[PDB]
């Protein structure tokens, strides 16, 4: 075989502890980067002006942070949607102050983990499996799109991007519900539908397969010895699950198909998070959540409050206190 | 008055003997301004010997 | 001075932390001595009351209020629309018992940061060197106690 | 009314910030992940055992053979993400172990909290901040937003305490 | 409470005497109100400059006096500065700048008149809300 | 502010930077505040008021119309920002506005 | 002639006017007429901030930095009077203009050093009996420093002049003296010298262009630490008009 | 002792008057008459020695010298507090509502 | 103004509640002088304990 | 100032301690200055050297 006909059969082979891939291809460089500037950033990097307003934020372990209070702090406001890459900088010194490593990291972790959901589908075909796991994984990377690239373009700038670090998550949701009311958002209300139910039918699938499990073993042994991997036939008793979750609602309210709820176990949770990630994506552009602010009004036309009204002032006291040097006027339109 | 050696810096005199004097945070330890050494300051080989 | 150090929020086991470790002590200080009771009056001569910490706060303004509940006094947050500033409206603070009992003060900083531990209770001179202490609330053993019980039940 | 709640947690107890809410995120988030990864894994090794394009009927409760290849499934993650699963019963055991696990943590942080025992502050990043007027964290920024939290919601969240804050004590960046 | 004769019974002109408006009036010119002047004054502020309000205490220190409905109409037909020094139809609403303000067009005496009992009744209802901004929403 | 009489190029703003207008870090001069990051936007009522060099100080002092004002008026008070259910404005505005951006 | 569209993201806008090398002739003085600059530029090149020894012996040495705010440096669109006086000097006063700009400089070691570099409240005058502008001339004057954060600016603790707490909320119950320097705001207002060398005339149409040389204070934190002295160094440019 | 400036200019008349020489322009819409064009006129023509110095402002109408006249009483002078009056604040200072 | 409950004392206050409230040392957590408390004192409940 | 600090026992590697741990300005501190020369001198104005 000639040189490049080897190359493809060893991109693509199926024997490699960890398979590759043409997704791979794209997705091992950009990864490692990402990740080594991570990793050197979160404990190293300088104080980075996130504001554009000349007041550097502290994100690197070496400069005063601990793990939960540290982060990679995202590019400046004076940067807004800028392409901000090391050469465009005068110096090193200048691309950290103005926070060129976020930038570096997200579009990294960006193209690598959408090459990461191609891998999953290119496996997939090469070991004759059905294609669609790689559509379970969209919804989690459809919610790393919305907050680290949907969200900075609608509001025009990275420094609304969500930081790389706890803490800095923190910021990024109090401001969020802040500027876009998120709880009384129906589609992120349908994101904790999706994931309370997706841990709640976590928890009632293991239970229900635990307590069905079949004897094949002592009590002085681990019921998992029971299992050998690859075994023909089930490992528990489906009917007898079927039975008891039957009784405890009602019969047709639980699954005698394996076949049919598994789908449902993919779909819950994987449909919510859609839902929440299309929520970030869509407040982007700022269409907020619902507004009942002085709905109820009496007959004289007293303002009658309500727990919305409650949230409202929760809500002034965030707004009026986030980024307390960087508003000059009024309205804080973006 | 404050060398390297009053400050407790055992591998730093080595890697200055053999001609490694700066920083990539631009100092050097002839106290010197404004140079620049490229790849192998300090840093870098604190670098080059972790990879 | 012992019901005196009762009255007062430091001694409140609703006021600490999780992480916040060691003796009460090691937050306020080793506590030397009552201060006296503070009594703050407006340039009328008008008696005023400093409006005390609920325990969920954190931290909590100076608002100075007269027997009726109607504010006459404030430390401001802007200044530039301040009306109820104690440079604006004479504040002093006299003090009745304790280590400063007759004495009387009238300097703003001073009769402020007085007002700033008066929304704690009663003052207290405090010993904050010997332990090194950080100026930030413990709670006590009936807390810690609390705390355990019901985690263990 | 639960909102209310979250948001009061958060400006009072800075809830956020407290490892055992942390480790119920953990196991909630955890548990949907698993929930998600497994029905979809399971849907996408499926054995062909019948002819319609629509695979749910191949299946029959009473069946005595596994549905689905654990030993294609075992490859697939082994490759993908470095590790798999290989025992059925571990694999169900785990999945009722993580989200209940994560709850009971999240429970525990609640009681802290029912005795204002909160993970709020940070001491040395406080004594830093006190000194030093340069130096800024997301914690720092954070704490700022409780303190607005707290004034302005207080007055009407807590109407038997007949708080009066005047416009000027209550706390505010510039222009907003 | 109510939404009585005596809470809808306002100030007419600068010489005290007062007129009782309807309740369809008042409805009429909260309605009005949201149509052509809420994007700027809504809850009694001023948006694009919050130094000035609606208040019936600035109307009435505001030169002519405007917490009167014949003074409103008058400002919505004729709008000056505080001071009444400068004319600013050409940056402000009204039926001598409709032209380039087309919500004013249609507008009658009635329209406005109804309008200005809305500005006067509303803090009569709402106290300090009215012109007080985000700090008494 | 200008208006009131204020010299608004030499306007320090609390940061230091300018309270209205500023430089983009390739140096044009542009607005302040927050809306630094938008100093790429472009429209015919705000070009007049730009030279080579970014916005003209002269020409602000000078030659802005009562068209411009009125223009910057009415987008201010129409910004794409509203609720699900169509209240205008900021996430934190009272009922009364019926406005969500096309 | 350049359109902004030439001149966007080149770096260009940073950058004063220049004069050909041809320009090297006088540009007369009525000391009757008025004049006026109608705009002056000032465009730095090197920023250099005097080191601190630790030891009062030695004589301590403007070291060079590196900037990190980019190219938004440079004073622009500065006007003022200039009144010919009786010595015959010529003695410029500004008026108004794009004349601050914050700069963040970092030295050797990793140290920011922000400063407020302005000319406002400029007044320069040159040498007596200056009946034409050339070569020769210079300015000398002084300046306005005013704090580098104004009034409303707040902390990362929520402590400010004119708005802000007044203490530590963080630390209730601590010793608040050893904390004044840090809950106390200052505004610092200084003076600073600059030199104006004329390096090129264009009599024809009165533009002068040359170097300059400016000393001052650095940014103090509202008062929280000790400024930095700071060398400012750069090029100029100014229309000289009839008025 | 370090001091707050503004807070000890709380204690003086600037905290119960109209301070011609330091207080923001938008206080003048306190009394009929005064804002924006003698608002504007005092602010560019400060510092002024004493209140009536107010009067020589040039160009002054007789009616507004006459309004100024009737408003003295709400006006005060105190030494220029560079805090108040740097960054352009007496024109702006960041209070909206 | 220095009690048990200011020191961090767990233990302490549980002797004290059913009657231990003397050192060997020779104080009393009431304060009191020259009392005695026997062998059970604090010191004395601690050693049996152990033992 | 170098060649006099040099001129000084702090300096001698032969003055330390097995368990004293750290840099050298952990000991005597962080120099800072050169306090010039001493001569000492009696009653008489004859100088006289420290052993
Ligand atoms: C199950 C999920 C849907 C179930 C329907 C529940 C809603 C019932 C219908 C009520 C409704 O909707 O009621 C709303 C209106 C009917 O109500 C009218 O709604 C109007 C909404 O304001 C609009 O009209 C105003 C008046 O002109 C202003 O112009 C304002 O700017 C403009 O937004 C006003 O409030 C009117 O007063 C009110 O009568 O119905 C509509 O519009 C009908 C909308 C159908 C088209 C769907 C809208 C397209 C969504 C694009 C965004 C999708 C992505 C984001 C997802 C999140
Ligand atoms: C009922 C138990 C109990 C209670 C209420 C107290 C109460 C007190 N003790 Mg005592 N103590 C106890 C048991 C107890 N103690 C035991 C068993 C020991 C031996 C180790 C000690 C040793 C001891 C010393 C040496 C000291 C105290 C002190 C104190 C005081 C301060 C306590 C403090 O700062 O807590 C801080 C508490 C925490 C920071 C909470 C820790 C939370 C853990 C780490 C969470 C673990 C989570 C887990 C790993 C997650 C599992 C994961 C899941 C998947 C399974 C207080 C009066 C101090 C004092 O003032 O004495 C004068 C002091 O110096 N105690
Ligand atoms: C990434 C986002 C995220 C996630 C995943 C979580 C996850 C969690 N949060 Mg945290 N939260 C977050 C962010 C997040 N939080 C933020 C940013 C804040 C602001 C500070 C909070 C504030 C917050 C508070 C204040 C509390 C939580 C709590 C919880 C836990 C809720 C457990 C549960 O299901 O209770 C759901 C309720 C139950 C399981 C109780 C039993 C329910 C019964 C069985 C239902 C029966 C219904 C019946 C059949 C009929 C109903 C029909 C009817 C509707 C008509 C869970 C670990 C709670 C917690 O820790 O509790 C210990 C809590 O109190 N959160
Ligand atoms: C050739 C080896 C060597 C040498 C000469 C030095 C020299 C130095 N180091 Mg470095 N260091 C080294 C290796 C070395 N280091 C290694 C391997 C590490 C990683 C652990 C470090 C980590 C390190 C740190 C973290 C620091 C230093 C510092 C220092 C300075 C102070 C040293 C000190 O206080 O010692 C004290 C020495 C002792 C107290 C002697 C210990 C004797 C042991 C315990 C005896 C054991 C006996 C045995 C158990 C008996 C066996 C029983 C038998 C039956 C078998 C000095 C310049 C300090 C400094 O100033 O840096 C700026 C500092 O902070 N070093
Ligand atoms: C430079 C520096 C220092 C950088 C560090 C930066 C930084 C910020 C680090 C800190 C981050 C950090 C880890 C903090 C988090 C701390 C935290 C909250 C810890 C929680 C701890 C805890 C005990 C929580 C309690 C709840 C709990 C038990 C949660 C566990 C969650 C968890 C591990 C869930 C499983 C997740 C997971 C990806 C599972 C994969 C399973 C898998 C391989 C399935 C594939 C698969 C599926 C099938 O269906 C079948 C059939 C087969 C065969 C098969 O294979
Ligand atoms: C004092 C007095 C008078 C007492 C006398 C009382 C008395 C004796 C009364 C007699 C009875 C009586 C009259 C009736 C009362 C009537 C009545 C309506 C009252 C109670 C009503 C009420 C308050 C409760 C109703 C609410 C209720 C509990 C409903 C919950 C329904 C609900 C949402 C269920 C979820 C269903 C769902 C599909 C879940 C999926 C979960 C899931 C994915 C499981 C996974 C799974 C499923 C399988 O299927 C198998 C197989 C396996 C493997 C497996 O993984
Ligand atoms: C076998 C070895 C066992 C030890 C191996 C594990 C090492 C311990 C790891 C745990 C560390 C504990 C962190 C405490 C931090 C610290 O420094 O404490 C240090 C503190 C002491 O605090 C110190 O006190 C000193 C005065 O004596 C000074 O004031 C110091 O400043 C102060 O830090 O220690 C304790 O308080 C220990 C006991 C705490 C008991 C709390 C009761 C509540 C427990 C309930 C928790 C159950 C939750 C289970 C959830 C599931
Ligand atoms: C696997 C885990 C390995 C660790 C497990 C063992 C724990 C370490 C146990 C040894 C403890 C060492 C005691 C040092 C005490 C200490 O605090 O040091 C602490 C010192 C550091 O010293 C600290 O320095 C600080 C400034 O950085 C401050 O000045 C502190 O005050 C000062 O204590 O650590 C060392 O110096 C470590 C390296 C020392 C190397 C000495 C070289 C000589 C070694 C030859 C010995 C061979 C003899 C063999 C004989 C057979
Ligand atoms: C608004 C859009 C949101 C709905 C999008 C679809 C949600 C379902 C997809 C979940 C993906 C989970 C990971 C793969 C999990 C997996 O591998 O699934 C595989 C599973 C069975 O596969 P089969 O091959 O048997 O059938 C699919 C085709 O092959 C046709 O036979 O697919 C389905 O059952 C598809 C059901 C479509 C049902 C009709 C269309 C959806 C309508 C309902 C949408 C309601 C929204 C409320
Ligand atoms: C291209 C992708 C490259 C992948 C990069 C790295 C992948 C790393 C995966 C985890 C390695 C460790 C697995 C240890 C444990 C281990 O080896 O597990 C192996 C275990 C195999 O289980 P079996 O069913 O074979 O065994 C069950 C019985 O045999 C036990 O009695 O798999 C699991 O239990 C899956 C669930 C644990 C899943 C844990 C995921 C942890 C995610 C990471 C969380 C920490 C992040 C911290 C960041 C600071
Ligand atoms: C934004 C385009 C506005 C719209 C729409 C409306 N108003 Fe307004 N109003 C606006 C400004 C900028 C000002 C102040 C202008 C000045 O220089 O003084 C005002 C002022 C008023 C006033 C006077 C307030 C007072 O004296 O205290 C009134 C009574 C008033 N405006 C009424 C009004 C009405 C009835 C409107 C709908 C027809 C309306 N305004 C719309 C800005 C804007
Ligand atoms: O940077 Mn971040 O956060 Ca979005 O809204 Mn505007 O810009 Mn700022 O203010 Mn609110
Ligand atoms: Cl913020
Ligand atoms: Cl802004
Ligand atoms: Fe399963």
């Amino acid at each position: 075989a000639n040189l490049w006909e080897r190359f493809c059969n060893w991109v693509t082979s199926t024997d490699n502890r960890l398979y590759v891939g043409w997704f791979g291809v794209i997705m091992i460089p950009t990864l490692l980067a990402a990740t080594i500037c991570f990793v050197i950033a979160f404990i190293a990097a300088p104080p980075v002006d996130i504001d554009g307003i000349r007041e550097p934020v502290s994100g690197s372990l070496l400069y005063g942070n601990n793990i939960i209070t540290g982060a990679v702090v995202p590019s400046s406001n004076a940067i807004g949607l800028h392409f901000y890459p090391i050469w465009e900088a005068a110096s090193l010194d200048e691309w950290l102050y103005n926070g060129g490593p976020y930038q570096l990291i997200i579009f990294h972790f960006l193209l690598g983990a959408s090459c990461y959901m191609g891998r999953q589908w290119e496996l997939s075909y090469r070991l004759g499996m059905r294609p669609w796991i790689c559509v379970a994984y969209s919804a989690p990377l459809a919610s790393a799109f919305a907050v680290f690239l949907i969200y900075p373009i609608g509001q025009g700038s990275f420094s609304d991007g969500m930081p790389l670090g706890i803490s800095g998550t923190f910021n990024f949701m109090i401001v969020f519900q802040a500027e876009h009311n998120i709880l009384m958002h129906p589609f992120h209300q349908l994101g904790v539908a999706g994931v309370f139910g997706g841990a709640l039918f976590c928890a009632m699938h293991g239970s229900l397969v635990t307590s069905s499990l079949i004897r094949e073993t002592t009590e002085t042994e681990s019921a998992n010895y029971g299992y050998k991997f690859g075994q023909e036939e089930e490992t528990y008793n489906i009917v007898a699950a079927h039975g008891y979750f039957g009784r405890l609602i009602f019969q047709y309210a639980s699954f005698n198909n394996s076949r049919s709820l598994h789908f449902f176990l993919a779909a819950w949770p994987v449909v919510g998070v859609w839902f929440t990630a299309l929520g970030i994506s869509t407040m982007a552009f700022n269409l907020n959540g619902f507004n009942f602010n002085h709905s109820v009004i009496d007959a004289k036309g007293n303002v009658i409050n309500t727990w919305a009204d409650i949230i409202n002032r929760a809500n002034l006291g965030m707004e009026v206190m986030h980024e307390r040097n960087a508003h000059n006027f009024p309205l804080d339109l973006a | 008055l404050n060398p390297m050696w009053r400050q407790g810096m055992f591998v730093l005199p080595f890697m200055a003997r053999l001609g490694v004097t700066g920083s990539w945070s631009g100092w050097s330890i002839t106290g010197e301004t404004g140079i620049d050494p490229g790849f192998w300051s300090f840093e870098g080989v604190a670098l080059a010997h972790i990879v | 001075e012992k019901l005196a150090f009762y009255d007062y929020i430091g001694n409140n086991p609703a006021k600490g932390g999780l992480f916040r470790t060691g003796p009460m002590n090691k937050g306020d200080g080793i506590a030397q001595a009552w201060k006296g009771h503070a009594v703050f009056r407006n340039k009328e001569g008008e008696e005023l009351f400093v409006r005390r910490m609920p325990a969920f706060f954190e931290s909590f303004p100076v608002i100075l209020t007269d027997k009726n509940g109607v504010v006459k006094a404030d430390i401001p947050f802007r200044r530039a629309e301040s009306k109820y500033s104690f440079e604006q409206q004479g504040v002093t603070v006299s003090f009745y018992g304790g280590e400063l009992n007759g004495q009387t003060f009238t300097d703003p900083p001073t009769v402020k940061s007085y007002a700033r531990k008066a929304i704690f209770g009663e003052i207290f001179e405090f010993d904050t060197e010997t332990l090194n202490s950080d100026g930030i609330f413990r709670t006590s053993p009936r807390g810690w106690f609390t705390f355990a019980h019901a985690v263990f039940a | 009314a639960i909102f209310r709640f979250l948001l009061f947690f958060q400006g009072f107890h800075n809830w956020t910030l407290n490892p055992f809410h942390m480790m119920g995120v953990a196991g909630v988030l955890g548990g949907a992940l698993l929930c998600a990864i497994h029905g979809a894994t399971v849907e996408n090794t499926l054995f062909q055992d019948g002819e319609g394009a629509s695979t749910f009927r191949a299946f029959n409760p009473t069946q005595a053979e596994e549905t689905y290849s654990m030993v294609t499934a075992n490859r697939f993650w082994s490759q993908i993400f470095g590790i798999a699963f290989s025992n059925k019963r571990w694999l169900h055991f785990f999945m009722l172990f993580v989200p209940v696990t994560g709850l009971w943590m999240s429970a525990i942080g609640v009681v802290g909290l029912a005795l204002n025992l909160r993970s709020y502050d940070f001491i040395s990043q406080e004594i830093r901040a006190a000194e030093d007027p340069e130096f800024e964290t997301f914690y720092t920024k954070n704490l700022l937003l409780n303190e607005g939290i707290r004034a302005w919601m207080a007055p009407q969240d807590q109407p038997h305490e007949n708080f009066v804050f005047p416009e000027e004590v209550l706390p505010r960046g510039n222009a907003l | 409470a109510e939404l009585t004769p005596e809470v809808l019974t306002v100030p007419l002109n600068s010489e005290g005497k007062t007129i009782t408006l309807t309740e369809k009036q008042y409805l009429e010119g909260k309605r009005l109100f949201q149509y052509a002047c809420a994007s700027c004054h809504v809850g009694g502020i001023t948006k694009t400059n919050p130094s000035l309000d609606l208040r019936t205490e600035t109307l009435a220190l505001a030169t002519p006096p405007r917490d009167n409905i014949e003074g409103l109409v008058d400002y919505m037909k004729n709008p000056t500065t505080y001071d009444g020094e400068q004319e600013i139809a050409e940056v402000h609403p009204s039926l001598r700048s409709a032209d380039i303000f087309p919500k004013m067009r249609n507008l009658t005496e009635k329209d406005l008149v109804a309008i200005a009992g809305h500005i006067l009744v509303e803090p009569k209802i709402l106290g300090d809300k009215w012109g007080g901004g985000k700090v008494y929403y | 502010d200008q208006k009131l009489g204020a010299n608004v190029g030499s306007a320090q703003g609390p940061t230091g930077l300018g309270k209205y207008l500023m430089r983009s870090p390739t140096g044009e001069i542009i607005f302040g505040g927050e809306t630094m990051r938008f100093w790429d936007f472009r429209g015919p009522w705000l070009e007049p008021l730009r030279g080579p060099n970014g916005l003209d100080l002269n020409k602000i002092k000078n030659d802005i119309q009562p068209w411009q004002e009125r223009r910057a008026a009415e987008y201010m008070t129409h910004a794409p920002l509203g609720s699900l259910n169509s209240v205008g404005g900021v996430a934190t505005e009272i009922n009364s506005v019926n406005f969500v951006s096309p | 002639t350049l359109t902004y569209d030439d001149i966007v993201g080149t770096g260009l806008a940073n950058k004063c006017p220049t004069l050909d090398d041809t320009a090297r002739g006088a540009y007369p003085i009525d000391s009757s007429q008025t004049y006026r600059i109608a705009r002056l530029c000032l465009q730095p090149t090197t920023f250099l901030v005097k080191e601190e020894p630790k030891n009062k012996r030695q004589e301590a040495e403007f070291v060079p930095t590196k900037l990190v705010t980019r190219e938004t440096t440079s004073l622009d669109q500065i006007q003022g009077e200039l009144k010919v006086n009786s010595d015959g000097s010529l003695t410029f006063v500004e008026e108004d203009g794009i004349d601050f700009q914050p700069v963040t400089v970092q030295m050797a070691g990793g140290e920011r050093i922000p400063l407020l570099f302005t000319v406002k409240n400029l007044v320069a005058s040159t040498q007596p009996n200056v009946t034409s502008i050339t070569t020769s001339t210079d300015f000398k004057g002084e300046f306005n420093v005013p704090s580098y954060r104004t009034a409303n600016f707040l902390d990362p603790k929520g402590r400010g002049l004119a708005s802000g707490y007044d203490s530590a909320i963080a630390l209730p119950q601590a010793k608040e003296e050893e904390l004044a320097r840090a809950n106390v705001k200052r505004f610092s207002l200084t003076k600073g010298q600059i030199s104006l060398n004329v390096a090129k005339v264009d009599g024809r149409t009165g533009e002068i262009a040359g170097t300059f040389e400016s000393e001052q204070l650095s940014d103090d934190d509202m008062g929280a630490h000790e400024p930095h002295e700071v060398k400012i160094q750069g090029v100029f440019y100014a229309s000289i008009e009839p008025a | 002792e370090l001091v707050n400036v503004v807070d000890e200019k709380l204690g003086t008349a600037y905290g119960e008057k109209i301070d011609l020489n330091n207080t923001n322009i938008a206080a003048f819409i306190q009394y009929r008459g005064l804002y924006p064009t003698l608002a504007k006129l005092i602010v560019k023509n400060a510092p002024y020695e004493s209140v009536e110095d107010v009067l020589n402002i040039p160009g002054l109408t007789e009616r507004q010298k006459q309004i100024l006249r009737e408003n003295l009483e709400h006006f005060t002078v105190t030494e220029v507090e560079t805090a108040l009056v740097e960054g352009g604040d007496r024109y702006n200072n960041g209070l909206y509502k």
